[PDB]
RNA sequence: AUCGAGAGG
């Protein structure tokens, strides 16, 4: 995630040759989607990218402190003094083909953070596994080879779908099915089933 | 954890053939060649050179998934022209052009001072 | 398999509405006073300034898969310099002795108004529109 | 660590709102999401 | 000189070659630069055994850095891929064994560079395995730092590979790539506020092509056939060799396709 | 800051005091400290119930006299319309916590985004302590090559960020590309 | 509630999700490490034993493999470390717990499960990475983002269960939803933006890219379409290539604002037999709209065709975008210097308006309207002034944005963005509200200690005139923070309240089912409804159609439907019918048209009685516009030749068709009258559209096409009926609760609190009101 | 209020009208005031409508209230779902709440009602009253792990 | 925690340039941009490597063993 | 760089979160809901030193 | 197991 509430996961990793490239040979370390800018309204992300571009080019620090007279116009004037388009756009060529892209790309350094939520700490599949001592139902927890919970809401969805058999299979054969003998008179779980 | 070994991008697996060739459906004198363990570097060049053959009616290529290093090349040619021969000619033209490029670059390099 | 309409128009209006490679063109028929033409034109390919006079032809042929024109053996049906292909989508009776035809060349549009053409410009996808200097 | 060492809790008539008097004292932004919003605060 | 693609070298150094590639279809130029990035072989450290590590770093950290070290690869085609050689793990015809031992004997911090790398295997008289050293003071890449008392003693094995398998096997750093510097082909639609010509900077390569005439219509049948390239080498392989081996690798792949066709 | 009359109202803190403070800093003479400002009546502690009876400026330039040719790109600061000042803010950015002080240009983001980042900055990996190799913690993660941000904040210097950063300056492109 | 109505289940997986443009809609990308863990008990039969033996030969450590073998004895063989997992000789009747494999039906799920569309079935596609992969046009029903979301997967364990997953809960079956009687899926994000960028008249494609795009369509026919430009240079239009993905026989008509049949701005949409004629494609055409491409295709060709249509559109547009590119930067947030000058001038003008109103109020020269306080009037006016100022500045900005403005591009496409986004980002972020009013005096008679007491100015009470581009001042920053905190509290409270509301709804209606006598009863036999929805139709088979007898002048109604063979001027023109002149003045053939017109007038009176405001567009089962458009193509009607339709044919055939429509089936008077009631509105629609003058002049049908339309209407009507066993109570509860979960925020209670008042039948409402006419 | 009304020519045209909105409610006495239209009077207190105009008017007012709740958001839900909810709230003569004291105090089986709220008191009173559960509710069959009369389970399959 | 060997983006080796950069700053009284240009680092992808690096090792080296 | 401010209990580092509370010895005047027979209240909670 | 804290959508 950047420093602006723009969280995301890796969807794919491309090698350098497949990546789009600027005429200087520079290549994005990272690519984010424009469809996450307008709804969230995080202009500071883009101003940070501009200012970081100018800072790396000029070898200075970017004063992105709040409540200063650092305008977009001043940063843009500096960047254009460095020979780049004042608004951070850059002509980029497609990696697969080598032909330029019709649209120019907003391209530059941006501070990104690696967060504690990684995938192989989350994977979990069960099939059969350990059971709880009391309920004879699957135990709880990925770190216990446990099972996922088929809560009342999921039961509701399966009822709405009309899948009675899947609902029974989830509730009995994929959990705590049990065979009990009962009396036809008492009607209770009383019979002494001396089986063999 | 689930990541494939990197060498599967360019090392052919067990029984995997570099080229598979299947006749097309609903298109006369057309064929689909599955290239295994290759990417845009080769497919784009081959399609571009095939598009220079005046007896090639159709030529396209596609990588059905970035996960896998392989692609499909569909070629349709004029009647009395096997598409495999069109591929052969395109490849030989590519090699001749690259050889000329290498020769000219070596000349210009030997002409230089640094 | 032959021509269905042919005339010469004096272009009156050119409109590049929001586009950079297409203008809509409004032309009045030379040698007619009840026939008019509206047409989207790729002005990058064939630029059309106002007051020009252009020969316009609606054809039928000369489907199967499209083929590049070989190496030169293929013979055109056009000494013209701008040819498109479209589809008729409405046959509007504007009034008595007044009919208009709407064509779509891949989303480019044509509206042609007249009265005389009757055994032509039928409910057919087949529509080659040819334009001469 | 710094954020954890400067944290407040409110054991629970509109507490979760950012009251005007919070100016300069508690952070306007740094708060948890969910059912601790506005109750847990950072100086 | 010879019919086909033409080359005119603008400038050349031991690390950079800026040239003009004329009379080439674009896909060939793109495939060439992709090959220069990805497909030509290099020698790099692909195994590390750490006898002792009393440093403040981790073994895998140092192993990563060692893999990233540039090593000489001029006579690399005279080396075998370990996957293709017949040794048990590695031999002298497929691998190069480096040795690195350093100790903090001095009170002042003792740095550990790539000049401290020692070749142990028998090179058999080929330019291979010598670490690239372009530092003006003769040292190499700063690999580690040692406090008095710490030491680092280890053995590396360097094998043959390409940047597709791991980026350490990349000979080229950045390939500058431009064409149609005046956008005559209209291959990109510029973004502007007031004037595209004023808000977009002028290319260094604009001088090498004539400006368009405003009264000229749009050349709808033009195609890109003149490219401006600049190849930068890490130093493991010279720039001229980077591009020449790129060309050779590309045509070798094409020949492999041709041979597969022959086998079918 | 403390505002008092002097030929107008002006802060009791003067450039000579700043010079002595910075001279004390550069030694790292009798060192001029924060407590010296507090004892010399230059700064004052104020709680919420007492700032009910005071009028606070925002910049020391709000005590400048008055008299058009302005920069159109700057924020619309308001002529303060005010007088009878008793104090001045040390700096408005000091209203923030340690988390939100890492955010670059948080005055150009909508507030929930700043809240989200303040919640997520505590999940960024980096060097949490230089002695991480000497502690045996239940869990620890450390960046291989931490980078100090290209876009900083004058609050970071006191938060020790650029010494112990928690991310990297990635070359980011914003592009629709392959749809992944 | 923790062990019986919902428990922990075996054969369950859970993983972080990511998107994949190269996955089909009903496909789910399953990590290989998960496929090795989840098993299906396949019984060895002569159809599988050659496959199962090799699978078990592979074993559990690699995929495709197997994990256990279960024998006739009931004993279990653990293939992981049994000494005999190399000499396994399979005997029929055993079971192999084989690895999960491609095209297995699995149940994919995201939580919270407010929807039957939250738990849909997918075809397995084993992929080589640690994330669940899914198509983007399935994110909407799940409300799934790829910012860290986890999703769950369940594996059936019997052929019956797999059948239920694949024939009831499958993703293509869920495309048209009974909630909102419209599709729940559509083209989104990159695909939605590029499809608009590509459908422009300025978008032209050359031969190489055309051929690559064509091959990218998997169901391609191999017929390279003839280009829209031939002579100067062979050039295709983006619409031309895109229409390759659209199936043949698809017709879509829609008009938007200034849409001629020449569509000067390329508005609306016209698709004639899977080839679009005019119209830029955007969210109206291809989103989850009512009557869009997805609705039409799902109803016309079927769920599977639409499911592949999603993939084809994605694979063409994503490729074109990949080679065209799209971006966004701060450049798209800047307006001209003149524009910003006008914007700050507008803000200052509204501030002066507020100041004038304020001095007026201080002079006690205000005229407080009846009902509200003097101060209430003052507030109302100031808030209105500032809201107008923000909106006018926003319009200045939006007008100043070129068509190259990527933010405007996304907004025009509908992929992302809105007016207020542009306004706040580039003009003025506007007024800040807490508890529905301006910023209060949290201090004594002031909002911040930097203001003087009793300051009601726009700045002091939470008006931010700067844009996010310009930068907020400290007080503006704090006020924005105050509002945003209120927003977060509202979110985190509404979630819990709506979850409780949803649970109460579901528990109250869980036992409501359509029985086989078409009623709607519960676990007691008690009747809730006698006909589900008072018409007995599945909501997924229902679309908005216009009732053409409602509106218009009586004069236009007469001009449209009146047929008078007893008048030379108001008789069917003989070119509209073979029996043209032979029918003029026919006395007996005018009682038929007179009864037709009489029932049409009665229809108009009845419908105006039911729908007082004269709204003609209502959701009815069978779409007849589309059937007529189809009949004009399956039989290639031409409008110069006259028809062959006897007036008797048209009138008596429509009467017989009305007689042939069934919802109930019994043979008694009361059931017959319930049937006659349940079809009354649809028969009104039928009479409005199948009128003699309409069938002859408005769409010149032949008798062949007319009988075809009659049979097609009957078929689709019988197919739009509810199915007995449908649990319409749970469906109703979820269809109410899900849009409630997305409720988020003029002196009336509304939203979640008002819904809570309605549901708990609260006696003491917070806003009781009487509306007196 | 702007109102759509049939003009003498037959079209539908806007005919604005003065409309009185109160801040309180006493329906029984206001609608008797002369000079108003007692046909069109309406309230957001649908309980008053239920106890003034009968139960069906209460049903219609309930649907109108819920519909306005949905439409405030710009959302749309098909008539059938909200109608089903309102009928369920209404089909017992008066107004039944979706609440502990409401639908969960009904003739339904004890096992179903105990699965919502007041879980154990319901079972206690069921034992005291000696209740009998038909087990035709879905919650009963969920608790017993049996196929429920739902869709695929609302019929039996036998041989020919 | 110590100078990266190569720029992540392009792969230009930067590990040999750290001591040279520090000497250009302190020894030669230069500013950061000029030193970065002098060491051949012209692309900002290469420049953010050296310019924004925190050399934490010279702190780990202060611990005794 | 360690800042302190924490304790070390059984080896684990522990932090005392600041508990927010209403200050005592402040007199506050409150209203009462309409269905209450008293109109206003003046409360004080007497906390000692 | 229990209780509690923190965190993710
Ligand atoms: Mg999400
Ligand atoms: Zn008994
Ligand atoms: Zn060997
Ligand atoms: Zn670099």
């Amino acid at each position: 995630a950047s420093r602006h509430g723009q969280k995301g996961t890796i969807g794919i990793t491309y090698r350098r040759e497949d990546m789009p490239f600027t005429a200087e040979g520079i290549v994005p370390d990272l690519i984010i989607n424009p469809h996450a800018i307008p709804s969230r309204m995080t202009v500071a992300h883009l101003i940070e990218c501009l200012l970081s571009k100018v800072a790396a080019l000029s070898g200075n620090e970017g004063d992105a402190s709040p409540f200063t007279d650092i305008t977009v116009e001043g940063i843009s004037k500096l960047l254009r003094e460095h020979g780049y388009q004042s608004r951070g756009f850059e002509v980029m060529y497609n990696g697969h083909t080598g032909k330029k892209l019709m649209a120019q790309i907003f391209f530059g350094p941006t501070y990104y953070q690696r967060l504690r939520h990684m995938v192989d700490d989350k994977i979990h599949a069960r099939a059969r596994g350990p059971m709880q001592v009391l309920t004879r139902q699957p135990v709880e927890g990925r770190s216990r080879d446990g099972g996922l919970r088929f809560g009342e809401m999921e039961r509701d969805c399966m009822i709405a779908h009309g899948a009675a058999s899947f609902l029974k299979e989830r509730l009995m054969e994929a959990s705590d099915a049990f065979r009990v003998h009962i009396c036809g008179i008492c009607g209770l779980m009383t019979v002494i089933a001396k089986l063999n | 954890m689930n990541a494939p070994d990197r060498f599967e991008l360019f090392l052919l697996g067990e029984g995997e053939s570099k080229l598979k060739i299947d006749p097309d459906t609903k298109a006369p004198n057309a064929v689909v060649i599955t290239f295994e363990k290759e990417d845009h570097t080769l497919g784009n060049l081959i399609r571009a050179e095939l598009l220079n053959d005046r007896k090639v009616l159709f030529a396209a290529y596609k990588v059905e998934h970035p996960f896998f290093a392989r692609f499909k090349l569909r070629i349709q040619t004029t009647e009395g022209y096997d598409p495999k021969d069109a591929l052969k000619n395109a490849c030989n033209s590519i090699i001749n052009k690259l050889g000329a490029l290498k020769t000219n670059f070596e000349t210009e390099w030997n002409l230089q001072t640094l | 398999s032959n021509t269905l309409f042919d005339d010469i128009f004096q272009v009156s209006e050119v409109d590049p509405g929001r586009y950079n490679k297409v203008c809509r063109i409004e032309a009045a028929s030379t040698t007619q006073d009840q026939c008019k033409l509206t047409l989207d034109i790729n002005v990058e390919l064939f630029p059309v300034a106002a007051q020009d006079s252009l020969t316009v032809t609606i054809a039928s042929s000369l489907t199967r898969s499209w083929r590049p024109p070989q190496a030169g053996d293929r013979s055109l049906a056009d000494d013209y310099d701008y040819v498109m292909y479209g589809t008729a989508y409405k046959f509007e009776e504007v009034s008595k002795d007044l009919i208009a035809v709407y064509y779509s060349f891949g989303g480019l549009l044509m509206r042609l108004e007249g009265n005389y053409r009757n055994l032509n410009n039928l409910k057919q996808e087949n529509a080659y529109l040819l334009i001469r200097r | 660590t710094l954020s954890h060492l400067r944290r407040t809790n409110t054991p629970i008539a509109k507490p979760r709102q950012l009251h005007n008097t919070h100016w300069g004292l508690v952070c306007p932004a740094e708060t948890p999401e969910g059912q601790a919003c506005g109750l847990v605060k950072n100086l | 000189s010879e019919e086909g693609p033409q080359v005119k070298i603008r400038e050349a150094s031991k690390d950079n070659v800026d040239f003009i590639l004329s009379n080439v279809d674009l896909a060939m130029a793109n495939s060439l630069r992709r090959v220069m990035i990805a497909e030509i072989p290099t020698l790099a450290i692909d195994s590390v055994e750490v006898e002792t590590n009393t440093t403040v770093l981790a073994d895998e950290f140092i192993a990563h850095r060692l893999g990233l070290i540039p090593l000489q690869s001029m006579d690399i085609e005279q080396l075998e891929y370990s996957r293709d050689c017949f040794c048990e793990d590695h031999c002298d015809k497929c691998s190069v064994v480096l040795t690195l031992q350093a100790f903090g004997e001095s009170e002042s911090t003792t740095n550990v560079y790539s000049k401290d790398l020692v070749i142990v295997s028998n090179l058999m008289g080929r330019n291979i395995g010598h670490p690239i050293i372009q530092d003006k003071e003769g040292n190499g890449v700063l690999i580690c730092k040692l406090r008095k008392g710490q030491e680092l003693k280890l053995t590396c094995v360097a094998k043959k590979g390409i940047a597709k398998e791991h980026a350490k096997w990349g000979p080229a750093a950045a390939i500058e790539f431009e064409y149609d510097p005046w956008n005559k082909l209209k291959h990109t639609d510029y973004w502007y506020e007031q004037d595209s010509a004023k808000e977009w900077p002028q290319s260094k390569n604009c001088e090498y092509e004539d400006p368009p005439n405003e009264g000229d219509p749009f050349d709808y049948k033009a195609q890109a056939d003149t490219f401006y390239m600049n190849v930068e080498s890490v130093g493991s392989i010279p720039v001229d060799q980077v591009v020449v081996r790129g060309i050779d690798t590309l045509q070798k792949k094409v020949a492999s396709i041709l041979l597969a066709l022959t086998q079918m | 800051f403390i505002v008092e009359d002097d030929g107008h109202k002006e802060l009791k803190v003067r450039k000579g005091h700043i010079a002595k403070l910075m001279a004390t800093e550069y030694q790292d003479v009798e060192e001029y400290t924060w407590s010296s400002l507090l004892n010399e009546g230059l700064v004052e502690y104020i709680d919420a119930e007492e700032e009910e009876s005071i009028l606070i400026a925002m910049q020391p330039e709000d005590l400048e006299p008055a008299e058009l040719d302005v920069d159109p790109a700057k924020r619309i600061r308001v002529s303060h319309h005010a007088t009878t000042f008793t104090h001045c803010e040390i700096h408005p950015s000091m209203i923030l916590g340690v988390a939100a002080s890492i955010i670059p240009f948080p005055d150009h983001n909508q507030s929930p985004r700043n809240t989200y980042q303040s919640a997520m900055g505590k999940q960024a990996m980096g060097v949490f302590l230089t002695n991480y190799n000497v502690r045996m913690d239940t869990m620890a993660n450390i960046l291989y090559y931490p980078q100090k941000p290209l876009g900083t904040t004058r609050a970071m210097e006191y938060l020790k960020f650029r010494e112990l950063p928690a991310g990297q300056n990635a070359i980011v492109a914003i592009a629709c590309y392959s749809g992944y | 509630r923790g062990n019986l109505m919902g428990k922990r289940v075996d054969f369950s997986a859970r993983t972080v999700i990511s998107g994949d443009p190269n996955l089909e809609l009903d496909q789910v990308g399953v990590p290989k490490s998960i496929a090795k863990t989840l098993t299906y008990p396949e019984v060895v039969t002569p159809y599988n034993i050659d496959r199962l033996t090799q699978l078990v030969r592979n074993g559990p450590n690699e995929h495709p493999g197997a994990k256990y073998v279960i024998r006739d004895s009931g004993d279990r063989i653990d293939l992981r470390y049994s000494k005999r997992a190399g000499d396994i000789q399979l005997q029929y009747g055993w079971k192999v717990e084989r690895h999960i494999m491609d095209n297995d039906p699995v149940l994919f799920n995201r939580q919270p499960s407010l929807h039957k569309m939250s738990m849909m079935a997918h075809r397995v596609k084993v992929i080589p990475y640690s994330t669940f992969r899914l198509n983007l046009s399935v994110t909407s029903p799940y409300n799934a983002d790829f910012d860290g979301d986890e999703m769950n997967l369940h594996v059936p364990q019997s052929e019956e269960t797999r059948a239920e997953l694949s024939q009831l809960c499958a993703v293509p079956l869920q495309i048209v939803s009974p909630q909102s009687n419209k599709p729940c899926m559509g083209i989104v994000q990159d695909t939605l933006c590029g499809i608009r960028k590509l459908t422009l008249r300025d978008t032209f494609i050359e031969l190489d890219q055309v051929l690559n795009m064509l091959y990218w369509v998997p169901d391609w026919d191999g017929v390279i379409p003839t280009p829209a430009i031939i002579k100067p240079k062979p050039l295709w239009s983006g619409k031309q290539i895109l229409s390759v993905a659209i199936p043949n026989g698809i017709h879509l008509q829609r008009f938007d604002e200034g849409t001629t049949l020449l569509s000067p701005k390329d508005n609306g949409m016209l698709i004639i037999d899977g080839q679009i004629i005019f119209g830029v494609v955007e969210k109206k055409t291809v989103g989850s709209s009512n009557g869009g491409l997805i609705h039409v295709v799902t109803r016309e060709k079927g769920p599977q065709v639409c499911a592949k249509l999603f993939g084809n559109i994605q694979k063409v547009v994503n490729f074109w975008l990949l080679h065209n590119g799209f971006s966004t930067g701060i450049g798209d947030t800047i307006a001209d210097g003149p524009t910003m000058r006008e914007i700050t001038e507008t803000i200052a003008e509204a501030k002066k308006k507020v100041l004038d109103v304020t001095k007026e109020a201080q002079a006690n020269l205000l005229t407080a309207k009846h009902g509200m306080t003097l101060r209430e009037s003052f507030e109302d006016n100031v808030v209105r002034f500032l809201n107008e100022a923000r909106d006018k500045a926003g319009r200045l900005a939006e007008v100043n944005l070129k068509d190259l403005n990527n933010v405007k591009q996304m907004v025009m496409a509908g992929s992302k963005g809105s007016f207020i986004n542009i306004a706040q980002m580039s003009a003025c972020v506007g007024q800040q509200s807490v508890e529905g009013k301006r910023i209060a005096f949290g201090f004594v008679d002031r909002t911040l200690p930097h203001f003087s007491k009793d300051d009601y100015s726009p700045e002091s009470k939470g008006f931010v005139e700067n844009s996010y581009l310009r930068g907020l001042t400290p007080q503006e920053f704090f006020f924005h923070a105050m509002g945003g905190r209120e927003g977060l509290i509202d979110t985190a409270v509404k979630t819990a309240e709506t979850g409780y509301i949803q649970r109460r709804l579901v528990k109250a209606l869980e036992d409501i089912m359509v029985h086989y006598d078409n009623t709607t009863r519960n676990s007691l036999g008690n009747v809730i409804q006698f006909i589900y929805g008072e018409d007995g139709m599945d909501a997924a088979h229902i679309e908005k159609q216009s009732l053409d007898t409602i509106g218009g002048s009586d004069a236009a109604f007469e001009k449209r439907y009146r047929v008078d063979l007893l008048n030379t001027d108001h008789t069917l023109d003989p070119s509209l019918l073979e029996s043209g002149s032979e029918i003029l003045g026919d006395l007996k053939l005018q009682v038929l048209l007179d009864e037709e017109y009489k029932q049409l007038v009665k229809d108009r009176k009845f419908l105006r009685e039911v729908f007082v405001d004269g709204e003609a567009n209502w959701p009815l089962p069978v779409n007849i516009r589309r059937i007529i458009q189809n009949a004009q193509q399956t039989f290639h009607i031409d409008h110069t030749k006259p028809s062959d339709l006897t007036i008797k044919d048209i009138v008596l055939g429509v009467k017989d068709l009305q007689e042939n429509l069934l919802v109930l089936r019994g043979k008694n008077e009361i059931i017959q009258n319930a049937q006659r009631d349940a079809v009354t509105l649809f028969c009104c629609l039928l009479r409005s559209r199948l009128a003699t003058r309409r069938v002859l002049q408005e769409y010149r049908l032949t008798k062949q096409a007319f009988d075809w339309v009659l049979s097609n209407i009957e078929a689709q009507f019988l197919r739009s009926v509810v199915h007995p066993g449908e649990m319409v109570g749970v469906l109703a509860a979820q269809s109410i609760g899900e849009p409630a979960t997305q409720m988020t925020l003029k002196k009336v209670t509304s939203g979640v609190p008002r819904l809570k008042e309605i549901l708990n039948v609260a006696k003491n409402m917070k806003t009781p009101s009487l509306t007196v006419y | 209020y702007d109102r759509k009304v049939p003009s003498p020519t037959g079209e539908y045209v806007k005919e604005p009208e003065w409309v009185l909105e109160t801040d309180g409610v006493n329906l029984s006495e206001v609608m008797t005031v002369p000079g108003i239209d007692p046909t069109r009077i309406y309230t957001n207190s649908f309980i008053d409508i239920m106890e003034v105009l009968g139960i069906e008017a209460g049903r219609a007012a309930l649907y109108k209230e819920v519909y306005n709740v949905i439409a405030s958001d710009g959302s749309y839900v098909n008539y059938r779902h909200m109608a089903l909810l309102v009928d369920v709230m209404t089909t017992q003569g008066g107004l039944t709440s979706v609440t502990r004291h409401g639908f969960n105090r009904s003739n339904t089986g004890a096992l179903m009602r105990c699965s919502f709220e007041e879980t154990v008191e319901i079972l206690f009173e069921a034992g005291a009253s000696a209740e009998l559960d038909d087990c035709r509710g879905v919650s009963e069959n969920v608790i017993l792990g049996q196929m429920a009369p739902i869709g695929t389970g609302a019929f039996d399959v036998m041989i020919d | 925690m110590i100078v990266p060997v190569r720029c992540f983006s392009c792969g230009k080796v930067v590990g040999d340039k750290w001591e040279s950069y520090l000497n250009l700053l302190q020894e030669d009284e230069l500013d950061e941009g000029t030193a970065l240009s002098r060491l051949g680092l012209k692309r900002y992808c290469c420049r953010r490597m050296i310019l924004t690096h925190v050399d934490l090792i010279e702190k780990f080296l202060r611990y005794n063993p | 760089f360690d800042m302190g401010g924490y304790f070390i209990i059984n080896g684990s580092e522990k932090v005392l979160i600041a508990q927010e509370r209403s200050a005592g010895n402040i007199v506050q005047v409150f209203k009462k809901a309409a269905p209450s027979p008293i109109s206003h209240v003046a409360e004080i909670r007497s906390a000692l030193e």
